[PDB]
Order: C-alpha cells, then structure tokens, then sequence
RNA sequence: CAGAGGUGAAAUUCUUAGACCGCACCAAGACGAACUACAGCGAAGGCAUUCUUCAAGGAUACCUUCCUCAAUCAAGAACCAAAGUGUGGAGAUCGAAGAUGAUUAGAAACCAUUGUAGUCCACACUGCAAACGAUGACACCCAUGAAUUGGGGAUACUUAGUAUCUUUACGGGAAUAUCCUCAGCACGCACGCGAAAGCUUUGAGGUUACAGUCUCAGGGGGGAGUACGUUCGCAAGAGUGAAACUUAAAGAAAUUGACGGAAUGGCACCACAAGACGUGGAGCGUGCGGUUUAAUUUGACCAACACGG
RNA sequence: CACCAUGUU
RNA sequence: GCGGGGUGGAGCAGCCUAGCUCGUCGGGCUCAUAACCCGAAGAUCGUCGGUUCAAAUCCGGCCCCCGCAACCA
C-alpha cells in the first residue's frame, strides 16, 4: 500500500493521536504534529451498537485497534499522545476508555511517544449546568 | 435544634468575614460555599501498573528514568457528594473533633 | 486460537453473591515469545484454585481490581 | 430534617398562600369603593 | 453507535496527499523535525497557499539533544513562513511548559506570584512572557506558611518586568530564542530576584509572539543558514 | 468521514446540505481556576488577574498636640446579598415561565434537550434574608499549651541566653532563628456557670453572697404579623398592629428502645448463589373457606389450613 | 444512585 | 328544511358484504390495600323491512341525540 513518507524501512514517523474519553464515547484521533492534517479518527460508537456501551474499555480498545491497521497504510508508526478529559466547567475525571486506548496502541505495536494531557482548564468559568442545588438524582 | 459543630461545618469564624463565593461540587454542581465543601487534592496516575508497563516497553521516551505524567487536580465536593462518594464518612461524636493538617 | 494460563494467586470472591472469583494468572508461553512470564488478572466462573489451569482465548482485556 | 417539627405546612409556603390572599382581598375593596 | 443514524444527507485520500518536511530554524540541534501530508496542488489550489501559516508543536529535548531533563518538560511551536519544495521554512512561534510539570510546582503554603511580560524584539516582534515564581521556607524556618507581603511581590514583578524588557529588547527574534531555550534568561532572573524573596522555583511558563512584522525572504533564509535537503519529492 | 449528543436505560436534539472530533485564529459577553487557609480587609451587606491612578481606613511607633470634648440612645438620617421594579445599554453562559422527551397508577416534579423574563452594566426605586455567633453596645477582672495576621524592641533577689540563607538594585536590602511587646481572626481548655447540649481572657464566668452604664425585645400554644386605620412605595410590598374565638399543652435539652430506600463488621439452605427434587397445570385423598342444610358442632388465619395426636 | 404510594378510633 | 351519528358494563375503532382501552372475574406478589405479574369472560351491531347464497356493512321507512339554515320587507 506504500502511501508514506520517502524514509528509510523502520524509521519511525511521528504522528499525534488524541484520545477524548468522555463519560459517553471515547475518541481516538490521529493527526500529524500540527493537528491540521487527520490520519484517521474511530469511535468507540463506531464499534459497539448499545448507546449505553460506547464509553466501554472494550469499546475503546477496538477503536484503538482500528487505528493501528489505517495508520500502518499512511505510514506512521510512532504517536505522540495527548490525551483529555471534558474539561471547560465539567468534569475533569478523564473516561473509562481512556486507559483501554492507550494500553491498546502499545499492544498493537505502535511506538508511543510523549504523553500529556489538554483537558481544557478555565482559569475563570462561566456557569456550570445544573442549578445552584445541583443535579437532584 | 442543637448546635451539631461549633465549627458549624465550614471554617468561618463569626467575626472573620461576612461572605465566601461558592464554587461548583465537583460531581454535581451544587453550590457550596468554599470554606464549607470537602476539598481533596489528588494526584493521579494516567495508566494502573499494568497498563503502565505495557506503554513503557512501547515507549523509547518513558521507561525506567523518565517517569510518565500524573494527573494533578483539587477536586471540591458538596457535603452530599463528598458523603455518597465515601470521601468522608458520618464519625462517633467523640472523633467528629479529630483534624488532619497534612494527606496520610 | 485459546492461550493456556495458570492461576498462581486467588484474590478473592468479587460481585454481589459470591459466584466469581478473580485471580492473577500468569500465561504458559514458550521462551521468546512476546506473552512470555505474562501475568494477567481474570474473573472466574466455577470452584477454582492455585495451579488451576484456564483457556483464555483472548487475553488482552484485564479485569478491575476489587 | 433541618428544622423541627413544623404542625401545619412548610411555613415558606404558608407565607405565601397568606400573600397570595392579602393581595385578593386588597383588590377586592378596589372594586367596592 | 451502529446502525442508528436515520437522516444522513438532510436531503483513497492518501493517493493525494504529498509528504513534507518541517524545518525548525537554525538555532535548533535537530533541524528537520516531524512530517506532514498535505493536498497535492490540483486546480487553482495551489498546496504552499494552505501550507503556510500552519503551527507545529514539539519538544524541546527532540529539538535539542540536551538531556538536561528541564528540555523535556517544555513544548515549542513553530510557524509555517514559507515552502520551499518539499521543506517547511518554520519561525519561532510559542513555547510552553508541559501541563503535567506546571501543575505540579504548586503548594498549599506558599505564595504563587505571576507576571506578564510584553516585549518588542530589534527586529520587530511582539512578545508576550508569562513568569511565575513561588515563595520557599528557609532552611531553619519553622512557620506553618512562607506568604510573601505585597510589597514584595510587587516588587518582585517590577524586578523581572524590567530584566526581562532591558534584555530582550535589544536582541533580535533568533537571539531572543536561543535566551529562552538555554535557560539564560531564567537563570539571571532567578539570580537577581531572590534576594528581593527566597524563590522556590522561578520558570518562564510561556512564551508567546503576537506581532510579526512584515514577511522578510532574506529575514527568513538568514535565520536557517544551511537548510537541509529533502528527499520526499525524490524518487523512492 | 458517519455518526454525535444524552441517560439507570432511552428519547426529544444535531448530522454526507459534513455533525462530532483535530489545529491555529476572529468576535462578543461573563468570570478571575490551581495557589485559597478554623488566612486578610470592611460598620454590616460584602471584597480574589496585572499595571497606572484618586480620596480614605486600621494597627503600631512617639518625652508631639489638646484637656472631658465621653458611653449609649426615642425622634431623625445614611447604607444594606439575592429576587423584584423603571428607563437605557448588553445579551456569551446559565436559566423562573413555557415547550418537547422520559419516568410514573398519575408526574405541567425530580432526570434529558431547550427556552422567555432574568442573570451583566449605568441611573433611579425597593429595604426584605437562617441580613446567624440564631449570642446588642461600652468598660473591668480572669488559669494553661501550641499557633497565626499586622506594626515595633532586643540579639519572697541588684539585672542573666542566640543562629541561618540570598545578596548588581523600589537595596545602609529581603526573608528567617530566639525572646519580648501592642493590636486582630482563632484552636486544644483551669475556675466558674448552665435544664442540658455546651460556654469559658473570643463567657453563655466573676448573680438569691441577686446593684458598672445605656438601650432593644419577650410573658402558654393557636387565631396572626391576619383584620381595621394609618405612613411610605410605580408596583411587588414594607412599617405599625388587634380582637372575637379556640386550645392543655405547644416547646427545650438529653436518656433508653424501636425504626432508616444511612454507614461498619459478621451470620443463616425456615436467605440467596451453584444446583437437585418437586409444588403451582391433571385425576384423586384430606384439611380450610364458601354455598347448602333440621343440623352440616367447634378451635386455629411466618407462628391457621393430614393441626387440636 | 431506574421504579418502593398507603394503613378506621 | 339540509347534513351527520347510535357498536361489550363506559369511551371510541372497524362502517367501501367485529377491534382497542378502561372496567369485571379467577389466580399470584404483599402483613394487608393499591401499583405490578399470569389468565379468563363479556358483542340482537338502535328497532322494523328489503336487496343478496350471505347485510353491523348495501337500499328504504321508524325512534333518540347532534350540528348548519330559518333572509328582503
Ligand atoms: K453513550
Ligand atoms: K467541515
Ligand atoms: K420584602
Ligand atoms: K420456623
Ligand atoms: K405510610
Ligand atoms: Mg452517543
Ligand atoms: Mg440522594
Ligand atoms: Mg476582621
Ligand atoms: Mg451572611
Ligand atoms: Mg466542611
Ligand atoms: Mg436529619
Ligand atoms: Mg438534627
Ligand atoms: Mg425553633
Ligand atoms: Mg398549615
Ligand atoms: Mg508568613
Ligand atoms: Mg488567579
Ligand atoms: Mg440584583
Ligand atoms: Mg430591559
Ligand atoms: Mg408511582
Ligand atoms: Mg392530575
Ligand atoms: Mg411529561
Ligand atoms: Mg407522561
Ligand atoms: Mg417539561
Ligand atoms: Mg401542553
Ligand atoms: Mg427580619
Ligand atoms: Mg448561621
Ligand atoms: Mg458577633
Ligand atoms: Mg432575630
Ligand atoms: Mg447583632
Ligand atoms: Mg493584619
Ligand atoms: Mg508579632
Ligand atoms: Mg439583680
Ligand atoms: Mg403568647
Ligand atoms: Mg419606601
Ligand atoms: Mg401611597
Ligand atoms: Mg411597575
Ligand atoms: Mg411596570
Ligand atoms: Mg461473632
Ligand atoms: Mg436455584
Ligand atoms: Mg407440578
Ligand atoms: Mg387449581
Ligand atoms: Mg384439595
Ligand atoms: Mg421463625
Ligand atoms: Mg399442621
Ligand atoms: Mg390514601
């Protein structure tokens, strides 16, 4: 399939995949070093057919996979990671699925690179959902 | 009815300020004032040990000498929140005057 | 298609009514291979012990502390 | 449970069902004099 | 999930794309850093035109092979000014501290002071720098906090405002650069203001150019010296 | 490029007319995270980015000045969170009303998606809050240990110690260590006090051994902060404020039980789990109830019903 | 963190 | 005068040869009631005729109820 950079056989070409696991779904996002440019991005709702489910690890760990096979077909076979949470004024907790990815790409044989994490963080907010008494569940 | 805490359950004396801005808990946005809500900083790792070691062998940057990114962040919970989310505990009276200055 | 593993510590009875175990399972793999002295933590239907023996099939998942 | 006990309704409530009847009976005497 | 979407319409993309090299400025150990795809130029849209003025993010320990481990906590970004062939002419545009490192130099007994710099480079750049500094117990101290008295603290960010405007202003955007990155301006400032207050920690969190002047060819080749070829336009 | 969102699970909703996600930007209005504390400032309400500004305010220092000028208060005056009102702005976020989707026996509630007035600013009203320390103001006495904020001083005995770090310009500096001191918010804790819970130089102590000074309010529970009159207010309302009548308690703090869709630790095949064999469906025996009858004798309703052997 | 309403003096 | 409607105990479909829901009954679940679970019964299609092999259904007459008209002087 070829369809990659013009370097030597086991260099290492360096993309950026960014994992967004909410509560509800996880993302798992590839694009190149200035986020311009999109490899590919799969879903957890991609993989499962329960709503209840596409926050899963399991959900997220097929994902990951998925992202492997393209990613051998562009080429790159190391990824920086960035990895978030909801952030902004809701949670800060990143999702279930979080791990699962990440663990899934190093299993999969892709090299990992740097991690960080950009979770948007307010220095000063507007105001949260809910009322002032809060969700009443 | 009876005066449960002198402290009245936040850290405001009755002759320090008149007035501390809520913030939102954590889990449910409830509004509590600042001094009065559980507030826990917690440093958290990004993979168990587990996982962990399955994205060091992976990683030519992270491995024995170079140790992976925490997560770091305060955390604010309503007096509910905090109690449901078993951070904090309902004591016997005696204990209820037991302080913690420092995480143990 | 099924990897063999070894039960080499049972931690405990998790879930409600006692029925799973979970235990630490280390894989039976030839010198070499990637899965080799890999220790892996499994929930178990059935009575179960130390040096108990168990079909995996897929091994990547990992089960919740408890 | 904040309060003790209350022998009738919230008084929250019965402040404003007394509002609400102070403000008919004000316009009633509006419409008689 | 699967199989759930209802209205659609409301009514290989590699084949085209070409790999590029970025090219930091030559002031960095590692010249030719990351790659990327972009859209073979087809029609009226010619490839440079989206090219440029795209921002590149990387670490400064893989821009500088210096295993001083302060480099790998710092993210440096770079702007796409020009395209020459298949190499991405890159300037200066932001550094930052990793969020995990900033994060975790904050205590619950001391003072967190920040300042905001903005600057005017010889050669026209606008820079805008965010310091922060926290406060530090003596050795034989024995207070439950270390809080700094406004005074100084106010003291301390007129001390750095100064530092920093004196010795940036004077120095031109590849100079100014190299201050940063070699840790020569962090290490005057935290010299020259604890003795004002004992600092725990003095770091320039971030660095951020807001003005460019006009676009300069010779500006640009001058600040690259001796570009490295590259060979994605070259026959496999 | 095919989903996204959202929930306990969903749906309303968005989406190949490209949603979500990714990068750098632009606009607008809010807000000032972490640091943030039984910390500071303010009469209270309240007050948290930086720089430049304008009037103040407190504490401390003083062998400066002065000479009862004071304490507390009807009347009177000013200020006063939020919501609300008027007129102009602003309108991102959230969001009374409303809409839609759920949940439910019902649910126009809690949950979900939204959305008006509002939320923000200027000017003018309103004067209510668990406006709380449910604790009026001023003054006196008052035991102990560890701290903290600001300013100073030192390095029945005739006088009793001590350091550390940074250090080319808001710099004869800054922060620390030890000791003392005045003022401020407080913590663990001796008398004494209290119905008790608790309070304690921060009194709720120094009170039947009852007197430092001034002032406000209360007199069983309801009716009722209602009616009437009156003043104020654009309105919403606010202040003032009864009676007839009704009632034996209402209320306070603690104790022991019981209970909790509160928590902790255990336990049981009259519990479950893993299972077995059945029962519930059929015929029939028997007990119980109904119905019937002259009478169908009667007890018993997990712990009654092949039980009263 | 689905749904659990009531009990003649 | 014109148009339209009568259907299980109630409210309404099917009206161009019997249905739903509520109710009722039996059994479960509960200490008990409700909610909930499993089953069952209940229907001259308003009456009188006609057409047709066969009429709730198609064509007339009849009894209630329902609307719209009932104007110019
Ligand atoms: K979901
Ligand atoms: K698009
Ligand atoms: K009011
Ligand atoms: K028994
Ligand atoms: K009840
Ligand atoms: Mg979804
Ligand atoms: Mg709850
Ligand atoms: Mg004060
Ligand atoms: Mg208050
Ligand atoms: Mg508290
Ligand atoms: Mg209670
Ligand atoms: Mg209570
Ligand atoms: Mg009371
Ligand atoms: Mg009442
Ligand atoms: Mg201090
Ligand atoms: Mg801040
Ligand atoms: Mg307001
Ligand atoms: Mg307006
Ligand atoms: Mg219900
Ligand atoms: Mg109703
Ligand atoms: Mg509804
Ligand atoms: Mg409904
Ligand atoms: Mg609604
Ligand atoms: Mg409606
Ligand atoms: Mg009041
Ligand atoms: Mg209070
Ligand atoms: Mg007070
Ligand atoms: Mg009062
Ligand atoms: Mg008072
Ligand atoms: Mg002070
Ligand atoms: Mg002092
Ligand atoms: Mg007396
Ligand atoms: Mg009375
Ligand atoms: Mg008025
Ligand atoms: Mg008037
Ligand atoms: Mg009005
Ligand atoms: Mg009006
Ligand atoms: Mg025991
Ligand atoms: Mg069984
Ligand atoms: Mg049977
Ligand atoms: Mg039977
Ligand atoms: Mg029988
Ligand atoms: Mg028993
Ligand atoms: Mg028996
Ligand atoms: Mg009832």
């Amino acid at each position: 399939k070829a369809y990659g950079p013009n370097v030597k056989k086991g260099d290492l070409v360096y993309g950026v995949v960014h994992i967004f696991a909410s509560f509800n779904d996880t993302f798992v996002h590839v694009t190149d070093m200035s986020g311009r440019e999109t490899y590919v991005k799969v879903t957890g709702g991609m993989k499962v057919k329960a709503d209840r489910d596409e926050s899963s690890p399991y959900a997220a760990m097929m994902a990951a996979q998925d992202v492997v096979a393209r990613c051998k077909e562009c080429g790159i076979n190391a990824l920086h990671v960035k990895m978030r949470a909801v952030g902004g004024v809701r949670t800060k907790s990143p999702g279930p699925g979080a791990q699962a990815a990440l663990r899934a790409l190093a299993r999969a044989g892709m090299k990992i690179g740097r991690i960080e994490d950009v979770t948007p963080i307010p220095t000063d907010s507007t105001r949260r959902k809910g009322s002032r008494r809060g969700r009443r569940l | 009815m009876t005066t449960k805490r002198r402290n009245h359950g936040r850290s405001k004396p009755a002759h320090s300020r008149g007035r501390v801005k809520p913030i939102h808990c954590f889990n449910c946005g409830r509004l509590t004032p600042k001094d009065k809500a559980v507030g826990r900083f917690v440093v958290r790792r990004m993979l168990d040990a587990a996982s962990a070691r399955d994205v060091a062998e992976a990683s030519p940057v992270y491995g024995a000498n170079f140790p992976m990114p925490r997560l770091y962040m305060k955390q604010r919970f309503c007096i509910a929140c905090a109690i449901h989310s078993r951070t904090v505990r309902a004591r016997p009276v005696g204990n209820r005057k037991i302080r913690y200055t420092k995480k143990v | 298609q099924a990897q063999v593993g070894l039960i080499i510590k049972v931690l405990g009875r998790t879930g409600s009514r006692g029925n799973v175990t979970q235990v630490r399972v280390r894989l039976m793999a030839e010198a070499g291979s990637p899965d080799y002295n890999r220790t892996i933590v499994r929930n178990v239907k059935g009575p179960c012990k130390e040096n108990d023996m168990l079909s995996l099939m897929e091994t990547e998942r990992e089960a919740r502390r408890l | 449970g904040t309060v003790s006990r209350p022998r009738g309704m919230r008084p929250k409530w019965h402040k404003k069902r007394i509002k609400r009847l102070k403000l008919r009976r004000r316009r009633m005497r509006q419409r008689s004099k | 999930a699967l199989g759930k979407n209802k209205r659609i319409s409301k009514g290989e993309t590699m084949a085209r794309k070409e790999w590029y090299d970025v090219v930091a400025p030559a002031n960095f150990e590692k010249r030719q850093f990351a790659k990327t795809i972009c859209n073979k130029t087809q029609g009226t849209r010619i490839a440079a035109d989206v090219l440029r003025g795209r921002v590149f993010e990387a670490n400064l320990a893989d821009l500088n092979q210096s295993a001083g481990e302060e480099e790998a906590y710092r993210k440096v970004r770079f702007t796409v000014q020009e395209v020459q062939g298949r190499n991405l002419l890159t300037q200066f545009h932001s550094m930052e501290v990793t969020t995990d490192k900033m994060a975790s130099l904050l205590r619950k007994w001391c003072t967190t002071m920040e300042t905001t710099v903005e600057v005017k480079t010889a050669d026209g750049y606008t820079m805008r720098l965010f310091v922060v500094a926290f406060t530090k117990p003596q050795a034989n101290q024995q207070s439950r906090n270390c809080y700094a008295k406004q005074r100084l603290v106010k003291w301390l960010r007129m001390r750095i405002t100064k530092m920093i405007k004196r010795r940036l202003s004077k120095v031109q955007i590849k100079e100014a650069v190299s201050l940063l990155t070699r840790n020569v301006l962090s290490d005057a400032l935290v010299r020259r203001c604890n003795p004002i207050l004992p600092l725990r920690e003095l770091r320039i969190r971030k660095v951020r150019v807001v003005r460019t002047p006009k676009f300069d060819a010779q500006a640009l080749l001058s600040a690259h010296g001796t570009i490295p070829a590259s060979v994605e336009a070259d026959q496999e």
